[PDB]
DNA sequence: CCCCCCCCCCACCCCCCCCCCCCCCCCCCCCCC
DNA sequence: GGGGGGGGGGGGGGGGGGGGGTTTGGGGGGGGGG
């Protein structure tokens, strides 16, 4: 009943009050019992909503906000204390809500996850639960330039002097922790609008995803307020000489914080590869294409003006459309004629872990500030240049174990971890030479390339779609460094002889599976074949024999698949794309099997003045591709014209009609 | 709670049957008269209520809008018992009420007086046309036909919303033969004005009556009415609602008087008398106080056999000088005659005079209202200051004051109206 | 006094001596102003208020104005064995209302 | 402490290169920053705007 | 540790506010409970200076006047548990239900069963300290608590309106709970809660209670309005004790609070989701002549001094010099007669009317001006500002009702004041005859529109006028100097004549009195705001035998409790001097003497008894009526005759 | 030239629409050839 | 190893229910008569 729920609310009020206040005699000034207060609290969150799976303590909380209004200002002011006291030299108390502070911290900024085993009362009260913990995010980040940031590094510092035998248990425990918050701060996120499908949709749709609460803007909760924050507290020194230091109980903790630094950053954006007006000039004029392509598309006169045209058809009947353009332009009729059917073909439909490149729309970036962005790849180079290569190890000497038992969030994130900073530091030595592919040496060490491999096969045999595609995409820049290596030079034979037989079918088999999955299953897709296809003929058991199992037809479906999206794709995708086409048409010369409409449908609209940028190097291929291309099919129509039905459809696997249909002697 | 309705029934039943004073059933006897008469009503006085037994007269103030249809219903049982010898049809018989309840001032009732009987007093500025209120419906199903009915008490119903046993969303209608009806009469009551206060507009109130209480005053006269202060929903705030009160008793030759008024006839002293009796504090204006009282008295209407008819009223103008006490003449005659109106002639328009249009607020449709000429109609108009009157004033007193008729054609009425001025 | 096209019930609509409040107000041809209007002005350039009461809506809006008439005389030509009484056809209500002349 | 609410923010442009009259409006200007010039016949009650 | 049901918190736990919004605090239930016994504190526990609890003694007068309304001063809760009157101010509709809910407990404790007379009392939020006026309110007060300034200038009806309402759904089991109705919208019951669907609803005629309602527009007073701009105006809603505390074109000022609402009609006509706004109001105050106990006792101990009238005639209009024939005749209209009726037949106008006649610059319309802040109730027209309807009464069709309704004109506001009207002699002929009836019957006799009614309309008409061409000219009689007719001048019964004359000595004076009023009233000229005052109050004294403040209290108290009689006065005196008035008035350009002068004697001597608080009219009372009235006949004439008349008239006048 | 007049201006059925329910189609998964 | 058949989800159509759709007074401007 809802009167347990109000209780606890009271209760909860009560205890807001006991934590402290302001004091007038201005200062914030603890209460009376105030540790034990802070244990009740703990003992709340223990007692309710964990051992009956509730989250109304969490809510609770949130409403009489108590870590915003008291545990942030007692760690600040405890913060100003022992900074003053450190220069200077009854803390052996303060010290103590000090931790518990940071224990309630952890507990209600502990990231939320929703499952068939969340009770109903949580799956409930997810959303707003997940808001609060947004505004905490601001409120950590932004108070006192983000002060509570230091007096966690400071409560870590304080275990950290003592000897690697003499951190305690509770020590060990206390660094984790400490590892846990700043992991919880980077890693709050808003929340996605959930809906009950129950009942119909009305006339019109969502009215908003925004999922925000009134007193926070997306920008406080930016990555840029994060790096910024953590800069003017040295977290990123804190973190820079921790790795270095690694000498291995909280190395799990430490990987994932890199992962949530890492999950949704490109790692062009920290390149280059009146400059801000001279490139919106540019991004102004591609646009202004776009406009006079649509101008193009409209009528000179208003719209009541229409006349009517009529497309009589080869044979003797009429159409009849509206279009002024179209009055002058038989394109644009038959196309508008085809525009206005009512019907469509309706569409069939197709959670744990956080968004990132798994799932991110392909196009998303973030848009630093240029002092975040220097001050976070300085981290990270510096990160690269020392904790690589040590933490990489000790986690994959962790995952070399309890493999079995690794949970998928826990697969993923290491996943992205490796494949993150691998694509990073191999792109940095592309622009500098000061830099080494040797930095991530680890990377190819065997057991690395055995524990990925089990990572992707397994996932793979499990139907583990989201696991397989971040070993998908590890694999991809494994492959990549491979390359790089093999061209900068023993490993990559090995490597070379280990991925054979039934790693070289899984590998083909993903691209089968790909068309049934997102945009991006798929780009990862198509990126590990292109990868896969220019190691073989780096290397190049036999190159035939391999090339063979990925020209088959749901290959070819899931490139167009991937193609479908050409305006949304980018233009060294459409690069790779064609380039593999290159491969399957000019070079293996398999060209029946893509002699299919769909390929000419979407290669109209590509090269159409609405299409592709008329300036485009990707146009340029397609154009030569396409070029080609008709010639070919033309003079397979002059030797077959059989084919003007087969266009229509799959080619016949009926191999006694197939061969001849294939080559046509 | 029938059980209970019944025994309220029946303890207003004792009442009529037992009440008794000075050896005369008051009740019993004023109910056969009445019926004797065919007015079917019963004029109760409910200090003699309160008198036989207050509990039923703490019923009957605590909820007078559930309680006053069943003493209705009691007096039609009593009524048939003591006019019909039952085991060898009369309506549902209207109570009406006097009191000596303490009055509340028209401008002193507010919300808390909603649904409370009250007594207040003020001048009746308006009586609307009649108009049919039903009682009894008879009530058809438009697709199956299934009649049934409706019984109405006129306190505070309406056609059921769906059958009572496909048969149609909204299906009723009314048989309008066999729906019995009543009369219905709305009056405005505005407060006494020696009762406004400093510097106010004097405020007033919408009021329904019904059968033998309809027709039972005019415009001008000042009453003492018994109602129910009540509400109801106007289409014209929000959840605001137009107070009303709906009436059950109204106070405004007798037989002594007719040998008192044939006494002073008699008295040879008369004319001298009722000279010295018109405004007593004026000294002086002999003859134009004798003139006043022969307007007053008026001479003598008539008709001739072509059906035409000759003036029977008086006019009489007083030209004078300043202080001569003319507007205090005429502010008295306005006292003594038993209709008059007084006005001032820079106070007038054309329509506040002869007659004007309104729209009444409650029907929402158009009605024509009269001007002082017609609401002084059977005595004196009073027209002070007449000097300062505008020609056109001037031009409509024309027909009013000679050939005694306002002609109207305004928002298409068309009508003509009687000013026997 | 005007009906208001949003309220539709009456108004007060300001005259120039409201615009001119803490002000100057400036006539030209002073001298051939109706003296339905020169009387109307009198209050304003003393008491320095505008009072009303027109319509059911009553009011006593400020007139803080220091007024500047441009006269001509009595049949334009001024005339010096004249009196400034002579000379103008204004009377000792307005005259003595001007500081200076 | 209580909340003190976001603070909304107007960015007022000035001193624009020229302006249009009124009878120079024209509908391809919709959405596009102007200047304009007119006299104000009358102006409303203050109201609240519900923004969000 | 603590019953969920009865824990509180501490005074400094609600300074620390920690929900969100303000209001989310109040109703958080510990702070509630704790608000709660924190109000009934600060009721029983605030004093006067004396020691006597405040609200104590208003709760005991509360119930001595069977009142539902406490008048809590905010100054006061701003004193003690100042956090109160912050979370008043920033949230006063959760607040005042809580105050009101203490409130009815602190009556209920000082008086057993006053549940029993009234089941609620309201806060009223008095001397709240920041003001603003009607065009000074933004976004930014909406729900706050507002002081505001305005003048009540459309008053609509005392409605009825719903309060607790319980509703009935048509299907299912039929009541819902009572919803509390608000002043904005319409209740809304999106779904029955018995049967979670939709469906019909009705109101339950049982379980449901009505309060008083009535909307005020209220609109910037013209002298606050700037230049150039519309006077802005809000709908003020009163409710329960509030409905009539004020009536159209007065002046108030109103505690209440600025909520919104939507309204799709003017979403409609704006094409924007632009709101609409009221003013609930929480009080209203009126914008003195109120008195104490011991102002009464000092009004009893000046009055007896011998020479009380002429120390009053001198405090009238003190900055003007001399001119003391009109001081007194202002005096006389401003105490007024008594009002009479014998035996209902014949009403008697009490009021005293007065002309003043002459010429330029002098202070004819100061005395007016000074009138104006004088009297209780007045208002002022000037000449062709007025109209004849805005002068008595007139009709409007209201556009709620769309039936005709009057509206009072200057002398139904003035009703039983005082209406000031300069410029008399440059009104229209058509305005000035709408006096008459007004003036000498009291009443105004509207006929209009279906409406025929009499209106009482009970003032004393001050009027100020220059003679015919631009001044007078004592040549003529009266009648050639002015354009007024005779009835309209036998209403004005005094005249006064003010004549300009160039007299050295006089002028000397009268200079010297206005430049040392001038800078007297220049504005460079026990803290320091009480120091100022007390130097003010020497300066009033400088000319004034009795301060002003003092003044308009004595003459409110002498109007409303003092009822002369004229007891044994001289017949044979007062009938003689009307009949010589009435032969030397027989001059056919003079002052028309009319038997209503013979009643303005009569009239003035009950003034002067007004003016020493005495029951009874005195030979000196009497004696000086006449001699005002004969002075203004005698002066009312040609210079030829003057002389002549003043010494038959010596023989009256002169006994005194 | 001044004042008064008078003229103007203003305050029950049928359609659209929405909600609810049932069927049919299309995809996925498993078995059979 | 591919194609058919069974089972479940999702979308579209069709039906049913409901709500909406001129007089009177006042002020000011403008024109005509004494
Ligand atoms: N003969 C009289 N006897 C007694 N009182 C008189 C007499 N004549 C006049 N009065 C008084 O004088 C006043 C007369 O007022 P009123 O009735 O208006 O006179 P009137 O004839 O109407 N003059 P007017 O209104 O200017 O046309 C009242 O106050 C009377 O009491
Ligand atoms: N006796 C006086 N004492 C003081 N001030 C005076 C006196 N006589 C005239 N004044 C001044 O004269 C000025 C004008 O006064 P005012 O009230 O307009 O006189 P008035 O008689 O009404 N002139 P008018 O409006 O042409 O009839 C004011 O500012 C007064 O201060
Ligand atoms: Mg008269
Ligand atoms: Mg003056
Ligand atoms: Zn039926
Ligand atoms: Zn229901």
């Amino acid at each position: 009943a809802d009167f347990s729920l109000t209780v606890l609310r009271a209760r909860i009020a009560l205890l807001a009050t006991a934590i402290g206040g302001p004091d007038y005699t201005p200062p914030y000034k603890l209460g009376d019992d105030c540790l034990a207060c802070l244990k009740d609290l703990k003992r709340w969150f223990k007692l309710v909503d964990d051992q009956q799976k509730r989250w109304d303590v969490a809510m609770a909380v949130a409403e009489y906000r108590i870590l915003t209004d008291d545990l942030l200002p007692i760690l600040i002011d405890w913060e100003n204390k022992c900074s003053l006291a450190a220069k200077l030299a009854n803390k052996a108390y303060y010290d103590k809500i000090a931790l518990n502070c940071l224990q309630l911290l952890v507990l209600m900024t502990w990231p939320l996850i929703v499952t068939e085993q969340s009770s109903s009362n949580q799956i409930t009260l997810y959303g707003e639960l997940k808001k609060h913990q947004l505004v905490y995010k601001k409120t950590i980040l932004s108070m006192e330039s983000g002060k509570v940031l230091r007096a966690a590094i400071r409560l870590a510092l304080d275990v950290i002097k003592i000897d690697r035998l003499s951190r305690t248990p509770r020590d060990n425990m206390v660094l984790k922790l400490v590892l846990n918050f700043f992991r919880n701060v980077i890693a709050i996120e808003p929340g996605e609008f959930t809906i009950n499908t129950k009942k119909s949709m009305p006339k019109k749709g969502i009215t908003s995803i925004d999922t925000l609460p009134p007193n926070v803007s997306m920008d406080d909760i930016s990555l840029n307020t994060v790096i910024s924050s953590f800069h003017k507290n040295k977290v990123f020194g804190f973190l820079l000489t921790l790795t270095s230091s690694l000498s291995d109980f909280i190395n799990i903790p430490l990987l994932e914080i890199m992962f949530y630094f890492t999950k949704d950053v490109n790692q062009e954006l920290l390149f280059p590869r009146t400059s801000a007006g001279f490139e919106l000039s540019k991004l102004l004029q591609k646009e202004h294409q776009m406009r006079k392509n649509v101008i193009k598309h409209t009528s000179a006169r208003h719209s009541r003006f229409g006349g009517l045209l009529s497309i009589q058809t080869p044979d003797k009947t009429r159409l009849t459309v509206s279009g002024s353009q179209a009055l002058v332009d038989e394109k644009i009729a038959l196309q508008k004629l085809d525009d206005s059917k009512k019907w469509n073909k309706r569409i069939i439909k197709k959670e744990g872990l956080p968004n990132s490149l798994l799932n991110s729309q392909t196009g998303k970036a973030i848009f630093f500030t240029e002092s975040n962005g220097k001050h976070f790849k300085e981290f990270i180079n510096n990160f690269i240049d020392s904790g690589f290569n040590i933490l990489l190890h000790s986690v994959t000497n962790y995952f070399t174990t309890e493999q079995d038992r690794m949970v998928t969030l826990e697969q993923v994130e290491y996943l992205l971890f490796f494949a993150w900073f691998v694509k990073y530091q191999l792109l940095r030595s592309k622009i500098d030479n000061s830099a080494d592919i040797k930095q991530v040496s680890e990377a190819l060490k065997e057991v690395t390339f055995i524990l990925v491999s089990s990572l992707l096969r397994s996932a793979y045999d499990l139907k583990n779609w989201t696991v397989t595609h971040a070993g998908m995409i590890a694999f991809n820049e494994l492959l990549n460094l491979v390359s790089r290596t093999k061209a900068a030079q023993d490993i990559e034979f090995i490597v070379s002889r280990l991925f054979s037989d039934e790693r070289i079918q899984l590998l083909s088999n993903l691209p089968k599976i790909g068309s049934k999955y997102s945009l991006q299953f798929m780009k990862s897709c198509i990126e590990l074949t292109h990868s896969v296809l220019k190691v073989l003929e780096q290397y190049s058991v036999n190159f035939q024999k391999v090339q063979a199992n990925y020209m088959t037809e749901p290959v070819i479906e899931t490139y167009i698949n991937f193609l479908e999206r050409f305006r949304e794709l980018e233009d060294d995708s459409i690069k790779k794309v064609f380039s593999f086409f290159h491969r399957v048409f000019v070079q293996a010369k398999e060209q029946a099997l893509l002699f299919r409409f769909d390929l000419i449908i979407l290669l109209r609209e590509m090269l159409s003045p609405d299409g592709l940028d008329r300036m485009s190097r990707s146009r340029k291929y397609v154009s030569q591709f396409s070029d080609y291309f008709l010639a070919r099919l033309k003079k397979r129509l002059k030797k077959s014209p059989a084919w003007f039905v087969g266009l229509l459809f799959p080619p016949l696997h009926n191999s006694e009609v197939g061969f001849y249909q294939r080559y046509g002697e | 709670n029938d059980d209970d309705n019944t025994e309220i029934i029946k303890s207003f039943k004792n009442f009529i049957l037992e009440f008794r004073l000075d050896s005369q059933f008051i009740y019993r006897d004023q109910l056969r008269n009445n019926i004797l008469v065919k007015n079917y009503s019963l004029t109760v006085n409910m200090e003699h209520l309160i008198g036989y037994n207050e509990d039923i007269y703490k019923k009957l103030s605590d909820e007078p809008s559930d309680i006053i249809p069943l003493f209705e219903t009691a007096i039609t049982q009593v009524a048939k018992r003591i006019s019909i010898l039952s085991r060898a049809s009369l309506p549902t018989f209207q109570l009406i009420l006097n009191s000596n309840a303490n009055q509340i001032p028209l401008r002193d009732l507010d919300s808390e007086h909603v649904s409370k009987i009250v007594r207040l007093s003020g001048i009746i500025i308006s009586t609307s046309v009649l108009s049919s209120r039903a009682t009894y419906l008879s009530i058809m199903c438009r697709n199956c036909r299934h009649t049934t009915s409706i019984t109405i008490n006129n306190f505070n119903v309406s056609l059921p919303r769906s059958c009572l046993s496909n048969c149609g969303p909204d299906p009723y209608i009314i048989i309008h033969e066999s729906s019995k009806f009543i009369d219905q009469q709305f009056l405005k009551l505005q407060e006494i004005p020696e009762l406004v206060p400093v510097g106010e507009m004097p405020r007033n109130l919408t009021m329904t009556c019904d059968r033998y209480l309809t027709n039972k005053v005019i415009p001008g006269t000042r009453v003492t009415i018994v109602g129910i202060y009540s509400i109801y929903n106007s289409k014209n705030g929000v959840a605001i609602r137009t107070p009303y009160i709906k009436i059950l008793g109204i106070q405004s030759f007798t037989e002594e008087e007719e040998e008192e008024f044939l006494q002073l006839s008699r008295n040879p002293k008369l004319y001298e008398i009722l000279t010295n009796s018109i405004a007593p504090s004026i000294f002086g204006n002999e003859d134009i106080k004798k003139a006043i009282v022969c307007l007053l008295m008026g001479g003598s209407k008539k008709i001739l056999p072509d059906g035409m008819r000759l003036r029977g009223d008086i006019n009489v103008l007083l030209l004078g000088d300043p202080g001569t006490a003319k507007s205090q003449l005429l502010k008295f005659v306005e006292k003594v005659s038993p209709i008059a109106v007084y006005t001032s002639g820079k106070g007038s328009s054309a329509a506040g005079l002869t007659a004007s249009v309104q729209r009444d607020p409650m029907t929402r449709e158009f009605y024509l209202e009269g001007g002082a000429m017609v609401l002084a109609d059977g005595g004196v108009v009073c027209i002070d200051e007449f000097d300062k009157m505008r020609d056109e004033d001037r031009v409509a007193i024309h027909e009013a004051m000679e050939q005694q008729t306002i002609s109207i054609a305004k928002a298409g009425i068309t009508t003509v109206l009687n000013s026997r001025t | 006094v005007v009906r208001d096209e949003e309220g539709g019930d009456y108004t007060i609509e300001a005259g120039a001596l409201m615009l001119a409040d803490n002000g100057i107000c400036c006539i030209d041809e002073f001298d051939k102003m109706d003296i339905s209007d020169q009387v109307a002005i009198h209050e304003a350039m003393e008491q320095q208020t505008i009072s009303i009461a027109k319509a059911g809506i009553h009011a006593t809006l400020n007139a803080r104005t220091s007024i500047l008439a441009a006269a001509n005389p009595v049949g334009g030509r001024y005339n010096r064995k004249l009196s400034l009484r002579g000379n103008l056809n204004m009377t000792a209500p307005i005259m003595s209302r001007f500081d200076l002349f | 402490s209580p909340e003190q609410t976001e603070r909304v923010f107007q960015i007022s442009f000035f001193n624009l290169p020229t302006v249009h009259r009124i009878r120079d409006i024209r509908s391809e200007k919709i959405g596009s920053l102007l200047s304009i010039s007119g006299t104000v016949t009358r102006t409303s009650e203050v109201r609240p705007e519900l923004y969000k | 540790d603590i019953d969920p049901l009865r824990e509180e918190l501490t005074l400094e736990s609600l300074s620390n506010v920690k929900a969100n919004s303000y209001s989310e605090w109040i109703t958080q239930p510990n702070v509630s409970r704790t608000i709660a016994r924190e109000l009934k504190s600060f009721l029983l526990e605030y004093t006067d200076e004396t020691g006597r609890s405040v609200y104590g003694a208003r709760i005991r007068t509360l119930g001595e006047m069977n009142s539902e309304s406490l008048e809590v001063n905010y100054r006061h809760l701003a004193e003690s548990k100042a956090i109160l009157a912050l979370f008043l101010a920033k949230c006063p509709e959760e607040m005042l239900k809580i105050f009101d809910l203490v409130a009815m407990e602190a009556t209920e404790l000082h008086y057993p069963d006053y549940a029993r007379i009234h089941s609620e009392i309201h806060v009223r939020i008095s001397d709240f300290p920041t003001i603003y006026s009607l065009r000074e309110l933004r976004e930014s007060n909406l729900s706050s608590l507002v002081r505001v300034t305005g003048v009540v200038t459309r008053r609509t009806g005392v409605f009825p309106q719903l309060k607790y309402v319980k509703f009935n759904c048509l299907k299912c089991g039929s009541i819902l709970g009572p919803f509390f109705q608000d002043s904005n919208e319409e209740i809304r019951i999106s779904f029955c809660t018995n049967c979670k669907s939709k469906g019909p609803f009705r109101v339950n005629g049982e379980k449901t209670v009505y309060r008083n309602y009535q909307r005020v527009t209220l609109q910037e007073a013209p002298g606050t309005v700037p230049p150039g701009r519309l006077p802005r105006h809000r709908e003020v809603i009163l409710l329960a004790d509030l409905v009539d505390v004020s009536k159209p074109g007065e002046e108030v000022e109103v505690t209440g609070i600025y909520k919104n609402n939507y309204d799709g009609n003017l979403n409609a006509k704006n094409g924007f989701p632009v709101f609409a706004t009221i003013i609930e109001a929480n009080s209203i105050k009126r914008r003195v002549f109120s008195w104490t106990e011991e102002e009464e006792r000092e009004f009893r101990k000046i009055s007896r001094d011998r020479g009380i009238i002429d120390k009053i005639i001198s405090s009238m209009a003190p900055s003007i010099y001399g001119h003391r024939d009109i001081k007194t005749a202002v005096a006389c209209s401003l105490f007024g007669g008594v009002p009479k009726n014998v035996n209902g037949k014949h009403s008697i106008r009490g009021d005293i009317n007065v002309l003043l006649l002459g010429d330029p610059g002098t202070a004819k319309s100061q005395i007016l001006k000074y009138v104006e802040k004088t009297a209780h109730r007045a208002v002022f027209a000037t000449g062709q500002g007025a109209s004849a309807v805005g002068l008595t009464a007139s009709v409007r069709k209201d556009p709620i009702t769309k039936e005709w309704t009057l509206e009072g004109g200057a002398l139904v506001l003035a009703d039983k004041g005082v209406c000031l009207i300069d410029e008399f002699d440059k009104m229209n002929d058509q305005d000035r005859t709408s006096i008459h009836e007004a003036m000498e019957q009291q009443s105004i006799s509207i006929s209009k529109a279906g409406i025929v009614t009499t209106l009482q309309a009970r003032c004393s008409i001050i009027a100020a006028a220059n003679p015919n061409g631009g001044r007078y000219n004592s040549t003529l009689p009266l009648a050639q100097n002015v354009s007024l007719t005779e009835p309209i001048l036998s209403r004005f019964d005094i005249l006064c004549v003010v004549r300009d004359l160039v007299d050295e000595e006089a002028d000397e004076r009268l200079a010297t009195f206005v430049v040392d009023s001038h800078v007297r009233s220049h504005p460079e000229n026990l803290n320091a705001r009480q120091r100022r005052l007390q130097r003010q109050r020497k300066k009033e004294e400088e000319i004034s035998p009795i301060p002003q403040e003092l003044l308009m209290k004595y003459i409110h108290y002498a109007r409303t409790k003092i009822y002369p009689k004229l007891h044994q006065m001289d017949m044979d005196k007062v009938s003689r001097v009307y009949a010589d008035l009435r032969r030397e008035s027989i001059s056919t350009g003079s002052f028309p003497i009319t038997v209503r002068h013979l009643e303005s004697i009569l009239r003035i001597a009950e003034s002067f008894a007004k003016m020493r608080l005495s029951e009874f009219v005195s030979s000196y009372d009497l004696d000086r009526a006449i001699k005002v009235v004969v002075d203004s006949f005698v002066d009312a004439q040609k210079v030829s005759v003057r002389r002549q008349l003043r010494r038959s008239f010596a023989i009256y006048t002169l006994g005194h």
